[PDB]
């Protein structure tokens, strides 16, 4: 099912300039299935690419291989983790000899940690862990071909992510304690996404929950499959129009800061009402050092009302509640923020993201099957300064 | 009854995520599309991408391991 193909200097340039003009940092995956008769990685093609990139002055980070746990299925070649580790050592020597001697290297981009993948990750980290800057792995909740609407709204499905994360950290802490762990590719459903689900408002429960859990559990970076592309799980569709998960992502970016805190529900029901807490993003011009950003998911079929604890009970709160634009409800590809449809102003201009100030002391309203951010103003939290 | 009390831990940060915590991918498969240059040249797509800055853009996917750089091709 997978044929070799080639790409050109032109393609490399298209990719880099897209990242550069967008303010994004490019990580480029190298081909790990180029093998010598000894079954060592043949670095010759990567050398060509590195020299080319060096000659254009491109600041680029590197990966090598994608889902090496699946190579036997994809290519009928088995590469064990030890060997892969040695291949990373060889790539690292090439980088150290290049014009960008401090370029970063990430890997091994394994799938989620089933017994055999866990063993490959372990032997990889034993062999090659010293030269990677972060450990990368991938996660999808469901097969896109069989995923249902009910699965997208099911906390028992959302909860399976917790156990994968715990297994990855168990492997890393047994081999390279303290090494950063990244989700290097993740989404709702594999096989390109679930038709009519992965590109809708309903996709956001999984996306926001994954963000919340990832931050809470110590994952440092989460990479969303895909910004743009043929799969249903795209943030931006083939007409270059943003889907609900784009607008959710933009809000998260504007509001949620780097310092992770914790929230929980006193009741302890704890599955369909899901709550996360960070310091507010300090780059947001509206807010000040010490403010908190709460985000919440309500998977109940009724409105829930949240009460803030002392000393935050009477603070001014800004609400950012996302709801689908009808008639397709959770299956909608359009979203409203506090009752206003999110839409580009023109091709060069994102809309403003307008808050709804709540009455101080009011409880935080969260409708059925919705998600919201709440910024607690003048929270004066010392940990967030 | 539908009113729920929250408890907050706020004494210290439990973790620190990257400023690029929410990052994105472009699948390797997209570089086999005849219109790759048109797609990633789109000024509209660049505007959308800028909105998620700072972030990593990861170029990879299954096709990572079936792509070869050819410096002569146009
Ligand atoms: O959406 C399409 O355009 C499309 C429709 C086809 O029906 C679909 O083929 S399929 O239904 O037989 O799968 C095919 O899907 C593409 C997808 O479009 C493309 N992404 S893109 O941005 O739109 O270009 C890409 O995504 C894959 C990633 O490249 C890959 O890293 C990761 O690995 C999966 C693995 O593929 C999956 N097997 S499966 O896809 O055949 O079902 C396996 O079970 O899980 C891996 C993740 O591991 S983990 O959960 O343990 O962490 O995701 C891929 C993905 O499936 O989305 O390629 C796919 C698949 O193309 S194909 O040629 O292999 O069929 O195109
Ligand atoms: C690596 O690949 C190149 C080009 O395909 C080949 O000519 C070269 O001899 C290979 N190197 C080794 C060490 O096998
Ligand atoms: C891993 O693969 C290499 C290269 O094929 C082989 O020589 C080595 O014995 C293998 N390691 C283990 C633990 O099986
Ligand atoms: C909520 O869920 C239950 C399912 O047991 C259902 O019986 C109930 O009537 C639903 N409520 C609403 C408001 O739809
Ligand atoms: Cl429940």
């Amino acid at each position: 099912k997978f044929k070799n193909s080639t790409y050109s200097r032109s393609s490399v340039d298209v990719l880099y300039t897209f990242a550069n003009c967008s303010g994004l940092d490019l990580i480029f995956g190298l081909n790990a299935l180029l093998r010598t008769a000894d079954l060592q990685w043949n670095s010759s093609n990567a050398q060509l690419l590195l020299d080319y990139c060096s000659s254009k002055g491109y600041n680029i980070s590197w990966e090598l291989g994608n889902e090496p746990n699946s190579f036997l299925k994809k290519a009928d070649i088995f590469i064990n983790g030890s060997q892969l580790g040695e291949d990373f050592i060889q790539l690292h020597k090439l980088l150290r000899k290049s014009t960008f001697k401090n370029a970063k290297l990430y890997g091994p981009d394994v799938g989620q940690p089933r017994r055999k993948t866990a063993k490959m990750l372990k032997s990889f980290l034993k062999a090659g862990g010293e030269v990677i800057d972060s450990v990368t792995w991938h996660h999808y909740y469901l097969n896109g071909r069989t995923a249902t609407r009910e699965d997208f709204l099911n906390p028992d499905v959302l909860d399976i992510f917790i156990s994968s994360v715990q297994k990855v950290f168990q492997v890393v802490e047994s081999t390279r304690p303290g090494k950063k762990v990244w989700l290097g590719e993740t989404s709702s459903a594999y096989g390109g996404g679930a038709p009519l689900l992965s590109d809708t408002f309903a996709a956001g429960f999984m996306w926001l929950d994954k963000l919340g859990l990832s931050a809470r559990m110590g994952i440092e970076v989460v990479m969303r499959q895909v910004f743009f592309g043929a799969g249903n799980y795209h943030l931006v569709d083939e007409n270059f129009d943003p889907l609900p998960d784009y607008w959710l992502s933009l809000l998260f970016k504007k509001l949620v800061g780097t310092k992770v805190l914790m929230a929980s529900v006193q009741g302890s029901k704890r599955r369909k009402l899901r709550v996360y807490l960070h310091c507010t993003n300090t780059d947001n011009p509206r807010y000040k050092e010490g403010d908190l950003t709460l985000y919440a998911i309500n998977l109940h079929n009724v409105t829930k009302y949240l009460r803030l604890p002392y000393p935050f009970s009477n603070k001014q709160v800004d609400k950012y509640l996302l709801r689908p634009l009808g008639p397709h409800g959770l299956l909608s590809k359009s979203v409203q923020l506090n009752g206003l449809t999110l839409k580009m102003v023109d091709d060069q201009t994102l809309p403003p993201l307008m808050e709804k100030p709540l009455r101080p002391g009011s409880s935080l309203g969260l409708p059925a099957f919705s998600y919201s951010f709440f910024v607690i103003r003048n929270a004066k939290v010392a940990a967030c300064i | 009854q539908d009113v729920v009390d929250l408890d907050f831990f706020t004494q210290e940060p439990l973790h620190l995520v990257s400023p690029s915590f929410l990052s994105v991918t472009i699948d390797a498969n997209l570089a086999t599309d005849p219109r790759f240059l048109i797609l990633l040249g789109s000024p509209k797509l660049r505007t959308l991408a800028r909105g998620l800055s700072p972030a990593y853009l990861r170029f990879g996917g299954t096709k990572t391991d079936f792509l070869i750089f050819d410096p002569k091709k146009e």
